[PDB]
C-alpha cells in the first residue's frame, strides 16, 4: 500500500492547498445584508460585494477597522493571519511531499510534510474561531464550506503522511 | 417557532457544534502524532479516547508521555467548559415561558440518531466481515 | 398532597422511559452481535456495558472494533443528551404538592429500591449457591 | 441567617446525608458478602462504591450476577442522589445575581480537603511503624 | 452613555474569585504530593502520575490507575469529595457568567461566549508539539 | 441443549410473528375520545372506533393528513411502514428459522435469522416513537402492548439465534 | 488472630442486641413539642411524655392513625415492624455465634450469624428511613442514636462473621 | 544527580524558609482604604499602615477582636498560628536538610526532612485560607506573594527530598 499511501498524500495536499487558496481568494464566506457603496451581500476575507440592486456586482474593501482583547481580535481577524499562514503550511507540506520522491534517504522529509499539514490544520480552527467571532440574518457560503474541507484533508493527508513514515522506520530497523 | 426534532442541539449555537467537531479532530491528530514520538496511541484510539473524554464515559487507556498528557490536561480542560455550559443552558432552555414532564416527541431526534446509528454499526459489521471473509 | 414514593420518575413521560428500557436492549443486543463478528462482549457483558453508559460510570470493558465504537459512541450521545434533560430540573419535581432541602421524605422511595436490590441480590447469590452445590 | 461553614451541605437534609453514610456501608458489605461466600473484599467493596458514588470509576467491577445487581441499585442511588443535590444545589447558589464565589463560601471544603490530607499523613505513618516491627 | 462590553476570552473563570481559582491550585499541588508521599511510603504513585491522577479526578475523568494503600484512598477520597463540591458550584451558573454584558431571556450559545476555551486548547495542541520535538532532539542526542 | 434453544428460537419466532401481525391489524392501540363518524373511541393503526353510544360498533378510517419534518412524520406514520417492515422482517426470520432444520450444511441460515429478528426490533421501536409523536387523556391498549411483548421476544430469539451459530462454528472448527 | 475475631464478633453480637433492644424500647427518639394529655415532649416508637409542666413525666401511646401510599407508611410505622424486625435478626445471629462453638463440623453457622447481622442492619436502615419518613423544630435522642450505633455494630459484626467463615474454608481446603 | 538534588534541596529550604520568615514579619499582605490612626493603607498579619497623607508612615496595631465558628475564625487568624507554624516546620526541615549531611548512617533524616517541608506548605494552605476568609476594593501585596512563592518552592523541596530518601533505599538494598 506504499502506492496508494503516497497517492493519497500528494492528490490530498494538492486539494487541501487548492480549497484553502481558492476559499481565502474568493468572496462567498457570508451572505448577510449590507451595502457595497441595505442590500443582501456576499463578503469574504477581503470584500463586501452586493447581489440585489443597482450595484450588483459591486465590491468595496471591507473597513475591518470602523479594549485590548477587542482590538486584537480586530487586528488578527483584518489581517487574516491564520488563514494565510494556513495556506502557507499547505504550501510547504507539498513541497516536502514532493522532495520525499527524490532524497529516499533521508525519512524526516515526509515526517515534516505532515506536522506541516497538521499545523495548517490548527492554523485553520484559529482561523475560523477568530472570522466567526470577529462577525459577531445570515449564511455560509462556499468559500468558507472551503476552508472547512480544508481542514479535513489537511487532517487526513498528515495522519497518512505519519503513517509512512512510521512505515518507513519499522521496516528498516527490523 | 415549534422546537424542532433535533430541538436538543439547541443550547449552542451550530458554529459551536461545527467547531467542537473541528476540534475533536484536531485533539485526535495531535495526540496520535505526539505519541508515535514518544493499548497505544494510534489514529483510531486516539479518536475513542477523545470521543470518551468529551462524552464524559472514559476509556480503555490514558496517555503516558508529557506530551500526550498535556494534550489530554486541555483537552479534558475544554470538555468540562463545554459540557457544563451546554447542560446550564440546556436546563435554562427546559425552563422558560411549570414543572412538566418531557414527552417523548420533545427528544424522538435523539432516537432516530440512536437507530440510524446501530442501523450503520450493523452494516459497517457485514461490510468489515465480508472485506475479511475474501 | 404529598409526590408519590416514584416521583424521581416525574421529569419523564412514561413514554420516554419504556422507550429508554427498548433502546438499552436494542443498544445491548446490537453491542453483541456486531462484537461476535470483531474480557469480551457476550450478551451479560453487553447489558452491563450499556446499563454502566447510561448511568454514567463505566465498566470493565470498552469496544474495540469499529461497529462496536460506533454503537457505543452513539448510545453515549443518547446518554448524554437524555440524562442532561433528566437531570436538568430533577429536584423541583421531587418536591411539587422558596428554596429548601431536599428531605428524607422526598427521597424514601429512592432508598426502598436500593435495600429492596440489596435483598434481591442477596436472595439471587443464595440461589446461584445451592444450585451450584447441588 | 448567614450561610455556614458548611454551607455546601445545605441543599439536602441532615437525615439525608446520615442515610447517605448509612446506605453507603449496607451497599459495600453486601457486595462484599455476595462476592465473597482485584477482587471485593471489604476495602475494594468500600472503594468500589465510594468511586461510584463520587462519580470517579474504580480499578474494578463487579463479574456476578449478584454483584451487578448491588453494583446496579447503587449506580442508580448515585443518579438519583447526585443529580438531586446539583439541582438543588443550583437553587440555593442563586437566592437573594451572576455573584461569582467567594472563598468564605466555600472555606469549609478546604478545611475538610486539608484535614484529609493531615490524617492520611498520620495513618501512614503509622501502617509504616506497625510494619517496621 | 458607553455600549454594552461583551464578557472576555476567560469569561469561564468567571463564576469563583480569584482566590478560589489560587487556592484550587495549591490544593491541587498539596493533594498530589502528599499522595505521592503516603504511596513511595506504602503502574505506580510516582509525582508524575500523582499530578496526573489528581488533574484527571478533578476534571472529571479519571486515568489508568488508583491508590491501592488506606492513606492513598483517604486521600483520594477527601480529593474525590472536594472535587464534587467545588465543580457543582463552578458549573451551576456557567453558561450565565459567559453571557453577561455590563456597563464600564433564553439564548443559545455563541461561538464568541466560548472563543477563549478554543484559543487554550489549540495553545495547548501547539505546545503539545513544541514539548514533543523538543523531548525529541534531546533524545536524539 | 441444542435442543431447548432451537425450541425456545422456532416458538418465540411464531410468538413474536403472531403477536406483531395482530397487533397491527387490530385495532385497540390508543383508546382516547374522539368521534366514529365527542365520545370514548378506541383506535388502531388504520381505523377509530367508539365504544360508547348508538355508534357503539361503528368504525372509521383515520384521516393521516387533516414544514418537512412534520410531513415526514405524517407520511411515516400513514404507512405504517416501520410495523409492517417489522412484520416482514419477523416472517422472514421465521422463514431462516425453518430453513436451518433442511438444508444444515449451511450454518449462516440461522444467523441470518438473528439478525432478521433483531432488525425486526429496531424496526419496531420506530414504529412505536413514529406512533407516540404522531399522536402528539389516553391510554394504550391490549394491541399496543403486543408490539411491545413482539419486540422484546424478537430481541431474546435473534440473541439465541446468534448464540447457536456460534456453538455451531465453536464445535465444527475443533 | 481467631480468639480476637470471635471475642469480636460475641460482644459485638451481644452490644448491637443491647443497643437496638434499648432502643426500641426506651422513648428518647424524638425531641418535639406537643401534648402528654404544647410542650416540650420526648416520644418513642410507642409512647409520647411530657418533658416540662405539670404533667412532666406523663406518657400517652401515640395514635399512629389520627392514599395506598400513606396508608402503607402509617401502617408500618405503626407496627414498628423493621426495628422488630432487626432486634429479632440480631436475636438469631448472637444465637448461631453461640451455637458456632460447639458444632465446629458445621461451618455454616457462622456464616448464617453473619447473613443474619448483615440482614438485621438492612432491616435498621429501612427503620430509620419509615420512622423519619412518617414524622413527616425537632431534634433526635438518644434512642435513636442507639438505633443508628446498632445498625453500625451488626455490620461490622456481618463482615467479621464473614471473614471467619472464610478463613476456616481457606484452612480445610488447602 | 546526588549533588544537584542536595543542592536545590538545601538552596531551595534557605528560599523557602527566608520568603515565609519576610512574609510573616512583613506588612505588604493588603492594600485596602482605612486609617492608621478613610485613607489607602498596606496592611499584614499584624500592623496596619497609612500610604498617604500627613500620616504616611504610620503604623497601627491590628484590632483582630472589635458564633463558635466566627470566634474561632477570629482567634486562628489573630494568633498566625498557622503562618508560625509553617515558619516553624521550615526551620525544622532545614535543620534536618543539614544534619543529613552529617549523621549519613540514619537515613531517615533527610526524609523527616522531607516530612516537614510538606506540612510546612499544608500549614501555609490553611494560614492563606484563614487569612482571606477573615478579611471578608483591595489587592494583595508582595508579602502575600512571598507567602505563596515559600509554599511551591516547599512543596518542590519536599518532593525531592522525598526523591533522595528512595534511592538511598534502592542503592543500598541492592
Ligand atoms: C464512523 C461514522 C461516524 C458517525 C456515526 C453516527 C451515526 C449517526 C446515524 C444516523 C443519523 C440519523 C439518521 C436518521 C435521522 C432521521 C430523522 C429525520 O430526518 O427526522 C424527520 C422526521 O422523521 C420522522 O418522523 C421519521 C423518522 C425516521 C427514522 C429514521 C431511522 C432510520 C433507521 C435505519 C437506518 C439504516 C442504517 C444505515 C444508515 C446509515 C425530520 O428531520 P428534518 O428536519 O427533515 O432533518
Ligand atoms: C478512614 C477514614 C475515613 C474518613 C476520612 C475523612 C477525612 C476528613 C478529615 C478531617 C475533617 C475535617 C477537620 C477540620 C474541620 C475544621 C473546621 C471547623 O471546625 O471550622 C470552624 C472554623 O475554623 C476555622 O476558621 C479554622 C480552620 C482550621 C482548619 C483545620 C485543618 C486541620 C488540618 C490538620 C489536621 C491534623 C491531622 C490529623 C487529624 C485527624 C467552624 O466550624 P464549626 O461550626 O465549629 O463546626
Ligand atoms: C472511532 C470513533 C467512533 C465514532 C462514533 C460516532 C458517534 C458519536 C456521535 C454521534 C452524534 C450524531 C450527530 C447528529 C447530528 C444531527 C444534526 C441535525 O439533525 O441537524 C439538524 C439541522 O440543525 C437542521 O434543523
Ligand atoms: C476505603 C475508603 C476510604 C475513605 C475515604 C473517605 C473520604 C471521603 C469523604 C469525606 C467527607 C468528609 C465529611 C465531612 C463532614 C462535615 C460535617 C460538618 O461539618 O457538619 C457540620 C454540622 O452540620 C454543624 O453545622
Ligand atoms: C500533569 C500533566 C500536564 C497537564 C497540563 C494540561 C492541563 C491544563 C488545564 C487547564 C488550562 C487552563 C489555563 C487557562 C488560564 C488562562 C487565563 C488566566 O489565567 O488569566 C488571564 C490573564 O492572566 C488576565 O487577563
Ligand atoms: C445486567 C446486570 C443487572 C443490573 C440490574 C440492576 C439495575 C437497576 C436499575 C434501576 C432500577 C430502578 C427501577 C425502579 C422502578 C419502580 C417504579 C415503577 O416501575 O413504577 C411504579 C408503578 O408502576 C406506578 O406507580
Ligand atoms: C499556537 C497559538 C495559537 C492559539 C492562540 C490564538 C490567538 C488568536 C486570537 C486573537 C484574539 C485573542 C484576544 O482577544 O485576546
Ligand atoms: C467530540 C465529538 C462530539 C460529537 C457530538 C456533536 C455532533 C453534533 C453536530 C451537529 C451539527 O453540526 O449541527
Ligand atoms: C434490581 C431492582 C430491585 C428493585 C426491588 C425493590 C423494590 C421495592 C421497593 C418499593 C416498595 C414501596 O415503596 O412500595
Ligand atoms: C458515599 C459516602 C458519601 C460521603 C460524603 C457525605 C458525608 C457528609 C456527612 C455529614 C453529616 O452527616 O452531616
Ligand atoms: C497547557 C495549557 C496551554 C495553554 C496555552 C495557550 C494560551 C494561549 C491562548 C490565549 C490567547 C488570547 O486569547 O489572548
Ligand atoms: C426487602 C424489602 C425491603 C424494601 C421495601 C421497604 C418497604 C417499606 C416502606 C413502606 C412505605 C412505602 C410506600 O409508601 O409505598
Amino acid at each position: 500500500d506504499r502506492g496508494i499511501q503516497m497517492l493519497i498524500t500528494t492528490v490530498g495536499a494538492f486539494a487541501a492547498f487548492s480549497l484553502m487558496t481558492i476559499a481565502v481568494g474568493t468572496d462567498y464566506w457570508l451572505y448577510s445584508r449590507g451595502v457595497c457603496r441595505e442590500v443582501m451581500t456576499h463578503s469574504g476575507l477581503w470584500r463586501t460585494c452586493c447581489l440585489e440592486g443597482a450595484f450588483r456586482g459591486v465590491c468595496k474593501k471591507i473597513d475591518h477597522f470602523p479594549d485590548t482583547a477587542e482590538y486584537l481580535l480586530r487586528a488578527v481577524r483584518a489581517s487574516s493571519v491564520f488563514p494565510i499562514l494556513s495556506v502557507t503550511l499547505l504550501f510547504f507540506g507539498g513541497l516536502c511531499v514532493a522532495a520525499s520522491e527524490f532524497h529516499r534517504s533521508r525519512h524526516s522529509v515526509i515526517l515534516s510534510a505532515g506536522i506541516f499539514f497538521v499545523s495548517a490544520g490548527l492554523s485553520n480552527i484559529i482561523g475560523i474561531i477568530v472570522y466567526i467571532s470577529a462577525n459577531a440574518s445570515y449564511s455560509y457560503g462556499w468559500s468558507f464550506y472551503f476552508g472547512a474541507f480544508s481542514f479535513i484533508i489537511a487532517e487526513i493527508v498528515g495522519v497518512v503522511a505519519v503513517h509512512i513514515y512510521i512505515e518507513k522506520h519499522q521496516q528498516l530497523r527490523a | 417557532s415549534k422546537p424542532g426534532v433535533f430541538s436538543f442541539l439547541d443550547p449552542l449555537a451550530y458554529e459551536i457544534w461545527m467547531c467542537i467537531v473541528f476540534a475533536y479532530i484536531g485533539v485526535s491528530v495531535v495526540l496520535f502524532l505526539v505519541s508515535r514520538f514518544s493499548n497505544e496511541f494510534g489514529i483510531f484510539n486516539s479518536l475513542w479516547f477523545s470521543l470518551g473524554a468529551f462524552m464524559q464515559q472514559g476509556c480503555d487507556i490514558s496517555p503516558r508521555s508529557l506530551s500526550g498528557r498535556i494534550v489530554g490536561g486541555v483537552w479534558w480542560f475544554f470538555t468540562l467548559i463545554i459540557i457544563s455550559s451546554y447542560t446550564a443552558n440546556l436546563a435554562a432552555f427546559l425552563t422558560v415561558e411549570k414543572t412538566s414532564a418531557l414527552s417523548l416527541s420533545n427528544v424522538a431526534g435523539v432516537f432516530y440518531i440512536l437507530i440510524g446509528g446501530l442501523g450503520l454499526a450493523m452494516l459497517v459489521a457485514l461490510i468489515e466481515f465480508c472485506y475479511k471473509s475474501r
